[PDB]
DNA sequence: TCCGATGTATATATCTGACACGTGCCTGGAGACTAGGGAGTAATCCCCTTGGCGGTTAAAACGCGGGGGACAGCGCGTACGTGCGTTTAAGCGGTGCTAGAGCTGTCTACGACCAATTGAGCGGCCTCGGCACCGGGATTCTCGATA
DNA sequence: TATCGAGAATCCCGGTGCCGAGGCCGCTCAATTGGTCGTAGACAGCTCTAGCACCGCTTAAACGCACGTACGCGCTGTCCCCCGCGTTTTAACCGCCAAGGGGATTACTCCCTAGTCTCCAGGCACGTGTCAGATATATACATCCGA
């Protein structure tokens, strides 16, 4: 029979070189950094975000928790550039109810 | 509408 | 208003006895200088993350949870403090 | 008149300063340095008391820590002397220097 | 009748998956709740920093002639910027090298 | 009818609190659930670990001549064993000091 | 009115003082260091048996996952030693429920 | 089957490479039994840690995620291999 | 006969494995070292033939990164040649 | 109780 | 500078195997809807932080004298780099076995959840023993001078 | 190359004072008892992946050795810059009074998320074709180093 499911990000990351580089590829090898990658951030961000609930005594981690995780997380410039797209997105999708 | 990258 | 140059405050006698509990036999005049430069980073890079603290709580008072949590985040851990 | 002989003094001084625990800076001069440090990332900010004292225990122990780093660098290059270069190399091998 | 279904990920404006970065969280044990603009910010940003390394990675790769990204490229990418190196100093590229580098006092007197 | 209340710590033979640790391990984010020996094996580890520099702390103590014990007994209990130093390699203690240590190059000649 | 309560292991680290050294003391900055031990070692200990039931499929943190973050955090001696209590523990425990 | 004192097969010139890749222009003969005594500490603690996580799986193999979370826990990430 | 001055190989073979990204141990001797050191761990453990590359990965980086540090030391001692020392004193700074 | 400390 | 010998970069042509793509289906994301409790908000108490004042004296700043440590220049010998011929065993591809990783399918013991009960632990009180300090005497490290 | 012995220093003792540690007490909230239900995961059974073992060949790489040179490092000499310490100046520290910002509740309400059920299309494993690039072979061009 067929083998399970292996979810990956590398659809995904293929989607995003598409649009910054649209005749550049990338390896199967360059391609599983790029997932160990994305898995990292998600997990330092989320551990950030869930420290931050916990020490305020909340429930909930919100829009607000991630964004002062990325805060306190990536250095100078990319935390400007990351909070800018995060605050966008969030804006994008409440405006499309 | 693209990313907002620092070298862009 | 503002303060500044505060820095200065931290005295070559101060660092002399910094540098004695480290051990330190002998020091170059140039050390204090350096050792000035070295704090300013160490203190901006806590305070930063306590201040980061601060807002995300709504506080307007950095509380010493603030900073033993800055501190923990960077890999300092400070105990007798609270945390 | 008596004189004690140079780094004898400096021998004493760290026999005294390792059998003690106080704080070796100055409390309000390192109170001001906190406030002027922090005014740039928010004004109108303020302190518990036990916030700055958490503050000055936790930069007091980085620099005595990299001062005993130091002085392992310094002789390493046959000195009894601390450099600039001395701090330098400790904060490039802790990886803080780039 | 439903309407037809379309990905929050398409609301947000995104390409990287709202629906499985809010399914991520809710069971990674993070927290008891997870809010709706979380994963959205979420995604957004993990995004914005895959956008980061494969613009510099393909910039690499350019620089050395090649169309596809390599494990190489992606090293250089991250060391030759101090952000993205401060962000994964503690981080290890499998097959990535070094950068060049060799100390003044090494080279040869002329 | 209803038998009178036992403590989970009493139970396991601990001074530890088994009910909080369970609390703690239950509100803490940690898993969907707790099975009900993880907070009695974690008590327990943490009053050993409590007694191990507790021990070592009362001997500084008992060897500075004092009855209390201080900061100063914990740091010297900790730097003089090298695997509670391990432990906590990363950790300062408030009001500590540090062990006495002169480099042997810096004392005089004889 | 009288202040809200906040809990410590102030009691405890004081009951294991009073059996490892009946007449000695404790001073309350040593207490609070104590009790940011004990914290720091509670979220160490219970952090890694949450990535261990994680990795391994599994809803529970079981006795099983803090024994193996017990051998994964402490060093040497301490980890043998700790092994050696918390199994003590949860067979007396499991006797005497 | 049994294996003993594999150290040697990190060779002289595997050990120079090594010191190549870091910059280094010239080596004193006593740094190849140095270096061979750090790897085989490296190792050690990697080993026990990928075991521990194999042995809480109640596997026999050491996979690639046992070594990745061993790498991790130490703070030496490793990209590439999983995780 | 011709010959290259002392050093002149050296900074050729410095510039030869920086532009390069293979791994510089053999694959053989190392995964029998790693082998041996799981074997006092646990009798009769498998790798995964990924997890012995793993291993490799982190092992090289680790010591090519270590080797950066020692030079450095090295040179704040007034010299070129990397001596035991300047590893200790690398790994000693680091906290090892 | 007895404690198994590593001083024992 | 300038030649011979060596090494690296750049060109072209082969061929091979990894990437990017297209197809089918299934499982997990979205749509629609409900219950209920987290947290946003308003209102309030009173903690503890900020600010300012005067005395005192510990500590910082300053200047001077001189010695010992930094560091340059030198000599010299040894231990390392380069290059060669020989030996070792890694790396490759190939065949083959079977341990054990991974998955499916069935049960049941275990943990989450609830409701009632009650004693372990907290905050507040308060008192007297350990520790900090005074202030003096005993003893011991330093270091210029004696022999 | 060890011995006086004036001097500054640290250790040590008995006495004085206070204020923090640690017991005592009463309230309450959170731990325990007892019981139900649902599903996590323990177990049995099976598939077929991929890890282990061995064979034989090729040749890349390790090894061992000879040579000579450039580096490590001990020595010595200069001189500057740091230490020790006596004096003067600064401002930290302390004890105190005082105001009010804002931390830390408490109650009340509603809108946000968890949970359920039912689709249905985004993402996956698989199977496929072709062009990016790894390589051999050639050689133009740059560097090194003896002359």
């Amino acid at each position: 029979r067929r083998k399970t499911r292996k979810e990956s990000y590398a659809i995904y990351v293929y989607k995003v070189l598409k649009q910054v580089h649209p005749d550049t590829g990338i390896s199967s090898k360059a391609m599983s950094i790029m997932n160990s990658f994305v898995n990292d951030v998600f997990e330092r961000i989320a551990g950030e975000a869930s420290r931050l609930a916990h020490y305020n005594k909340r429930s909930t981690i919100t829009s607000r928790e991630i964004q002062t995780a990325v805060r306190l997380l990536l250095p100078g410039e990319l935390a400007k550039h990351a909070v800018s797209e995060g605050t966008k997105a969030v804006t994008k999708y409440t405006s499309a109810k | 509408a693209e990313y907002n990258l620092r070298s862009r | 208003k503002v303060l500044r140059d505060n820095i200065q405050g931290i005295t070559k006698p101060a660092i002399r006895r910094l540098a004695r509990r480290g051990g330190v036999k002998r020091i170059s005049g140039l050390i204090y200088e350096e050792t000035r430069g070295v704090l300013k980073v160490f203190l901006e890079n806590v305070i930063r993350d306590a201040v980061t603290y601060t807002e995300h709580a709504k506080r307007k008072t950095v509380t010493a949870m603030d900073v033993v949590y800055a501190l923990k985040r960077q890999g300092r851990t400070l105990y007798g403090f609270g945390g | 008149p008596h004189r004690y002989r140079p780094g004898t003094v400096a021998l004493r001084e760290i026999r005294r300063y390792q059998k003690s625990t106080e704080l070796l800076i100055r409390k309000l001069p390192f109170q001001r340095l906190v406030r002027e440090i922090a005014q740039d990332f928010k004004t109108d900010l303020r302190f518990q008391s036990s916030a700055v004292m958490a503050l000055q225990e936790a930069s007091e122990a980085y620099l005595v820590a990299l001062f005993e780093d130091t002085n392992l660098a310094a002789i390493h290059a046959k000195r009894v002397t601390i450099m600039p270069k001395d701090i330098q190399l400790a904060r490039r091998i802790r990886g803080e220097r780039a | 009748t439903r309407a037809k279904a379309k990905t929050r990920s398409s609301r947000a404006g995104l390409q990287f998956p709202v629906g499985r970065v809010h399914r991520l969280l809710r069971k990674g044990n993070y927290a008891e709740r997870v809010g709706a603009g979380a994963p959205v910010y979420l995604a957004a940003v993990l995004e914005y920093l895959t956008a980061e390394i494969l613009e510099l990675a393909g910039n690499a790769a350019r620089d050395n002639k090649k169309t596809r990204i390599i494990p190489r490229h992606l090293q250089l990418a991250v060391r030759n910027d101090e952000e993205l190196n401060k962000l994964l100093g503690r981080v290890t590229i499998a097959q990535g090298g070094v950068l060049p580098n060799i100390q003044s006092v090494l080279l040869p007197k002329k």
